[PDB]
């Protein structure tokens, strides 16, 4: 995989 | 001897995917350059935490979303430009005084993850995207000198590269786990930009042909095991990280191989330390590097700034340094050290900045 947690 | 003097929140609750500190500058106040949403913005640093606001570029389409910038010198006057790119995979050159865009780039298939600027020619301009592909621009000339990727290029978005001291060399890095090397120091290449430089098209009738290189001198996937996304030569070393909680510090061949001599067949990597931390398991989380390499600072996903100190005699020996707040909370997306390193500016996923003076 994710580019935000 | 970090303390955080200031904090801020910019209006539009967006993501700052960026902050980059001008160090071509002439020293004149203090200004770095933030960037998210479809903006970027600017600021000025003054003594007791002030953060002053001057003024933003807003793209056009409310759609943009802008993710990187990166600092040079206007060639014509001396004072700085200012590059910025994202989503659209539009690169946008903006005159920070006015913030005009006073041209821009098309070309990219897609969205563009880093720019860089050569660090010996202030003109040529690095651009990595999510269409697999490196770009060389010249902006004074407005050409584009070569495009680096292809079937042994990277098979997936290229998320980070860098140039190393000389200009000689980068090493891009991406989704598909691998490392690449381009040297751009080639009598083929070095002849290409002194090409970009004679073109005019004004004064000619060809379009200028760019550069279709196809092969990486060098490559390698035995680093990391995931998306790597931030690159940066230390010397003739790497540092890279990927969304492992861990940078690495690694060269292509065995320990007494030079840089040099590294042919593209070459299967060996040598890892010369590895610098562990916490939190930081999603993707696009950039570190930097004070002016001399002397520093190194990454924020994680949870508001946490790592500092490690370089001036050792070896990579495995960087001492390191914790810088937390009790309402920092957000994930860090990117540092930037001033140029004369004596400021720090983390900035986060909530659209907060945060200042660190020494």
């Amino acid at each position: 995989l994710k580019k935000f947690p | 001897s970090f303390k955080c003097v200031n904090s801020l929140k910019e209006d539009h609750n967006q993501p700052l995917f960026g902050v980059q500190f001008n160090w071509h500058s002439k020293e004149d106040p203090l200004v770095f350059a933030t960037v998210g949403s479809n903006r970027v913005t600017l600021y000025e640093c003054h003594s007791q935490g002030e953060i002053r606001l001057l003024q933003s570029y807003v793209d056009a389409d409310a759609d943009e979303n802008f993710y990187t910038c990166a600092w040079t010198y206007d060639s014509n006057t001396s004072h700085p430009l200012l590059a910025v790119a994202g989503s659209r995979g539009i690169i946008r050159i903006i005159n920070p005084i006015t913030m005009q865009c006073i041209k821009h780039y098309v070309g990219h298939g897609n969205a563009i993850n880093e720019l860089k600027f050569h660090p010996r020619d202030p003109n040529l301009l690095l651009s990595v995207s999510k269409d697999h592909a490196l770009r060389l621009w010249n902006i004074q000339t407005d050409t584009l000198v070569a495009i680096f990727g292809g079937v042994e290029g990277h098979r997936d978005e290229v998320l980070s590269a860098d140039y190393d001291l000389l200009g000689e060399k980068i090493m891009s890095c991406g989704m598909d786990h691998s490392l690449k090397l381009w040297r751009i120091n080639s009598k083929r290449m070095m002849n290409a930009i002194k090409e970009s430089y004679d073109y005019n098209p004004n004064k000619t009738n060809r379009p200028f042909i760019s550069q279709k290189i196809h092969f990486p001198d060098f490559s390698t996937r035995d680093i990391h095991r995931n998306y790597v996304d931030c690159v940066r030569w230390l010397g003739d070393l790497i540092l890279s990280k990927s969304c492992e909680n861990a940078i690495v510090c690694w060269k292509p061949g065995k320990m007494e191989d030079d840089i040099d001599k590294i042919k593209p067949s070459e299967s060996n990597v040598t890892i010369l330390g590895r610098f562990d931390y916490s939190q930081c398991d999603i993707w696009y989380m950039r570190f930097s590097m004070d002016f001399w390499q002397k520093m190194l600072a990454l924020g994680n996903q949870v508001g946490k700034l790592y500092v490690w100190d370089l001036e050792v005699e070896d990579p495995h020996k960087a001492k390191c340094t914790t810088l937390t707040h009790h309402k920092c909370g957000a994930a860090i997306r990117q540092t930037s050290f001033s140029r004369d390193s004596s400021i720090l500016i983390a900035v986060c996923d909530d659209a907060s900045i945060w200042r660190w003076d020494r």
